[PDB]
């Protein structure tokens, strides 16, 4: 990634403490957290080795190799800062998969990274698109097969490495609809509620062990997973304003797959035991007395969810003035796996939807209605085409100068087929 | 002949304070750190 190596060499310290509390700045950054440190992961596993003569597997765990309390402290950094947008509709195509039916979806976001400047080496998280998997939902939630999905995501991100799309981050919904005729959505998340609920924290901490992020720093290769966690849940008042975090890397790296189950209550988790499968130390953390204040006073059944959240900022790109966007073309195509709802077609949308519009008239309109996310995943699907002429579909629709890549597009034989084998469909 | 007695000093231990609390991260969480130079933030409706 080109990113990691661009902020390397500027300086921008950038770790003053006193500087980030003044622009109301929670934590600093990643690359701005390397440069005051000798990356590495911190493990909480057992040790098969240990330095010493007694037996690793059944019993014989020594104080110098030993996971000690862990004392729950939030990270102090973040691996990006500011997550962005490139259009208001691939939002509101995706609230309006819940307008139809009432109850959840569920999908994977797809786009890049480059360069914040409002934080001192700072990470900002451009997405293009969003894909939707095939799922089950409730109203109370969803939770989809597991094998199925991820066979389907390895040639799906194969069809996606040649436009220089990636796999950043997911969204699921929680609306919780009021009355729909006197306000929008009830008030499900806030400070007195959970934030983000422990049934989908490792969901979201199991991203980010199976998407390495390269560092040249580490000792293994990977550390500090850079996957966003976005959320449609609702502000306070009366909208249905959206939500980012990320989960700490300093536990959700190693802690999620042993020790960390969900219980009856949404603002906490179950802790697990391994009864000598491995070992597992004491979890200490804080509350408020109802007279002083209280020190260590809860030892097994308890730990809160919110000391392990960073929070992030959202935003959407200016109507007048904006560097690119790459996908503008409808954005209200049928989108993949919609089956719930009535946008599930065939060769009947490509008569709906362009036809190759007004068909010897024009290329100028054909350009802002081929360059849509869903539609080059759905024409490359049928495999009709060769995969020479799929290469320079690519450029003719995300790359800039496509006028000369438009008509050596049209005038091949793998273009005349698509338009003959479709006027006789239906 | 000869004697020397010994010097003192050698042994010393330190102290550590906490942070801050458990609730000033529970509203740390909830607030907004600013609009970088100019976006929007939300404006959506739902259900008809």
């Amino acid at each position: 990634l080109a990113v990691d190596e661009e902020l390397e060499k500027e300086d921008g310290p950038p770790w003053d403490k006193e500087y980030h509390e003044k622009n109301k700045i929670k934590h600093i950054s990643f690359h701005s957290y390397l440069k005051k440190l000798p990356l590495s992961e911190p493990d909480f596993r057992i040790n098969k080795r240990c330095h010493n003569g007694h037996e690793p597997w059944p019993r014989g765990i020594c104080s110098k190799c030993q996971p000690s309390a862990i004392t729950l402290q939030q990270q102090e950094f973040r691996m990006v800062d500011h997550v962005e947008f490139q259009k208001s509709e691939i939002i509101n195509e995706f609230i309006q998969a819940w307008r139809y039916t009432g109850m959840q979806r569920f999908g994977y976001m797809y786009g890049s990274y480059s360069k914040y400047d409002n934080t001192p080496l700072g990470i900002k998280a451009v997405v293009e698109a969003i894909y939707e998997p095939p799922q089950h939902d409730e109203q109370d939630g969803l939770t989809m097969d597991v094998e199925q999905v991820k066979n389907e995501m390895l040639q799906i991100d194969r069809q996606a490495q040649e436009m220089g799309l990636s796999r950043i981050g997911l969204i699921f919904t929680d609306l919780s609809d009021a009355g729909a005729g006197d306000g929008s959505v009830f008030c499900k998340r806030h400070k007195d509620s959970f934030f983000l609920s422990s049934l989908e924290v490792i969901m979201a901490a199991r991203h980010q062990t199976r998407h390495p992020n390269v560092s040249k720093y580490s000792e293994q290769g990977f550390f500090s997973s850079k996957f966003v966690t976005c959320v449609i849940s609702g502000n306070l008042e009366g909208e249905i304003d959206i939500s980012s975090y990320q989960v700490s890397t300093e536990a959700e790296a190693l802690v999620t797959a042993d020790m960390i189950s969900g219980s009856t209550f949404p603002s906490m988790a179950y802790i697990n035991d391994t009864t000598d499968e491995r070992y597992v130390p004491e979890i200490f953390y804080m509350k408020s007395n109802e007279y002083g204040i209280t020190v260590k006073e809860n030892a097994k059944p308890a730990f809160p969810v919110d000391y392990l959240l960073v929070t992030l900022t959202h935003g959407f790109p200016n109507t007048d003035t904006e560097t690119n966007s790459k996908f503008v073309s409808s954005t209200g195509f049928p989108w993949s796996n919609r089956q719930a709802m009535g946008q599930s077609q065939d060769y009947q949308e490509l008569k709906k939807y362009l036809f190759n519009v007004a068909s010897s008239g024009d290329f100028n309109l054909l350009h802002e209605k081929i360059s849509n996310f869903h539609l080059l995943l759905y024409i490359n699907s049928l495999q009709i085409l060769s995969p020479d002429e799929w290469k320079l579909l690519i450029e003719s629709a995300v790359k800039n100068e496509w006028e000369e890549s438009l008509l050596k597009l049209v005038s091949s034989a793998g273009w005349q087929t698509l338009v003959m084998i479709l006027q006789e469909s239906g | 002949q000869i004697f020397v007695k010994t010097l003192t000093g050698k042994t010393i231990t330190l102290e550590v304070e906490s942070s801050d609390t458990i609730d000033n991260v529970k509203s740390k969480i909830q607030d907004k750190e600013g609009i970088p130079p100019d976006q929007q933030r939300l404006i959506f409706a739902g259900k008809q």
